[PDB]
């Protein structure tokens, strides 16, 4: 066979540590599900210091706690932006996961409270800005690059999916890199508890699975999918399925082709056809061995996952550092005021937050 | 080329949900 006794042995023991480790996690996820934090700081606590980005309902910002120095980044969301575009659900779902949820490469909610106007979830500063300006700047990873950032999204979704949370959002642009180099996961907009289908149609064009285009109930191995599709972007530094618009992109990722740069390696390749799998009773991460598939395939065997959850790891790469509160990884944008009204709006709306 | 592909696409920049 491909094990001997004792590397058998020892994979067979790791994967019921894994088991031992994910029971453990979902016991301590549900508690902090079912009794949520609120109400940890307030907004005189902070100074702003700058505009980290803008959108729709809301806007990011740096900001410094006034008593210990420390930088954060504070996600303001207008109540009734929220409510006017019919966002209450997402929203207070967003919160409550990411109150809940425990994992090194999971962005951390250090505070959240509410005003008179507007809803505020203090994060880490996470300083190296997003994946996507450093991955459209170096214009490609080497697979060794990618494969470090790859078992990072494997284990973080072994997590999330044990707690039943399917994501939905993977793309470069919702991942930040730290000063070690390592990835934090931050938007949880899209991301749902569900144990067996859901049928929304959300998510980024180029990284829908074939299931969420054709409009079929569909489960946690959309997640699978979309990591095939930014290992593939990763590695290559443009993704699988692209075209001028989204509809010939969806054309694209029904059809079962795929086609690859010269430079991938036959493993990668292999990988990326086993996640790129538009038959569900094919796919990697969806199949009886879950997913020891994708963590024991030959793409990964140089990866010791353990020693990836505990950070020891030497990055391939570190943001260049400019200081503590340094912006420059983010974009520049005019700073508005933050104004609060003197009565209270949407009150029992957000009464939960 | 695939790359010369990718930059016609005018996707090349940030891409927004649905
Ligand atoms: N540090 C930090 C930090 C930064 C962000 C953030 C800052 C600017 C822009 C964006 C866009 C938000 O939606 C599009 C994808 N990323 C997110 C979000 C959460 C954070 N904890």
């Amino acid at each position: 066979g491909h094990m001997g006794n004792a590397a058998a042995a020892k994979k067979g023991s790791e994967q019921e540590s894994v088991k031992e480790f994910l029971a453990k996690a979902k016991e301590e996820f549900l508690k902090k599900w079912e009794s949520p934090s609120q109400n940890t700081a307030q907004l005189d606590h902070f100074d702003r210091i700058k505009t980290l980005g803008t959108g729709s309902f809301g806007r990011v910002m740096l900001v410094k706690h006034k008593e210990t120095g420390n930088h954060y980044a504070m996600k303001i969301l207008d109540k009734q932006k929220v409510v006017k575009l019919k966002q209450i659900e997402h929203t207070l779902n967003e919160k409550r996961i990411l109150q809940a949820v425990n994992f090194p490469f999971l962005v951390k909610l250090e505070f959240s409270f509410k005003d008179n106007s507007n809803l505020y979830m203090v994060m880490e500063y996470v300083p190296g800005g997003e994946m996507f300006s450093h991955l459209r700047r170096i214009g490609r990873f080497s697979e060794p690059h990618a494969r470090f950032y790859a078992a990072q999204i494997v284990l973080t979704f072994e997590y999330l999916h044990s707690l039943d949370l399917i994501y939905r959002d993977l793309k470069p642009e919702n991942l930040l890199i730290d000063q070690q180099g390592y990835i934090q996961v931050t938007d949880f907009g899209f991301a749902k508890r569900v144990k067996g289908r859901t049928w929304t149609l959300c998510g980024t064009p180029e990284y829908l699975a074939p299931e969420i285009i054709l409009s079929k109930g569909y489960n946690k191995a959309v997640d699978w999918w979309a990591l095939g599709v930014l290992i593939y972007e990763m590695a290559a530094g443009y993704p699988p399925f692209f075209a001028d618009q989204p509809i010939q992109i969806y054309e694209k990722i029904v059809s079962g082709k795929v086609r690859f740069p010269s430079h991938f390696s036959s493993d990668l390749k292999d990988l990326l056809r086993n996640l790129l799998q538009v038959d569900l009773t094919k796919r990697f991460g969806n199949l009886k061995n879950g997913v020891n598939d994708i963590k024991n395939h030959k793409w990964f065997a140089t990866t010791d996952w353990i020693a990836i959850y505990q950070r020891k790891v030497e990055a391939p790469f570190i943001p260049k550092f400019k200081g503590p509160g340094d912006t420059s990884n983010f974009d520049d944008y005019e700073e508005e005021e933050i104004r609060v009204s003197i009565n209270e709006k949407c009150g029992k709306e957000f009464t939960e937050f | 080329t695939t790359y010369a592909d990718f930059i016609a696409s005018g996707r090349t920049g940030r891409r927004n949900a649905i």
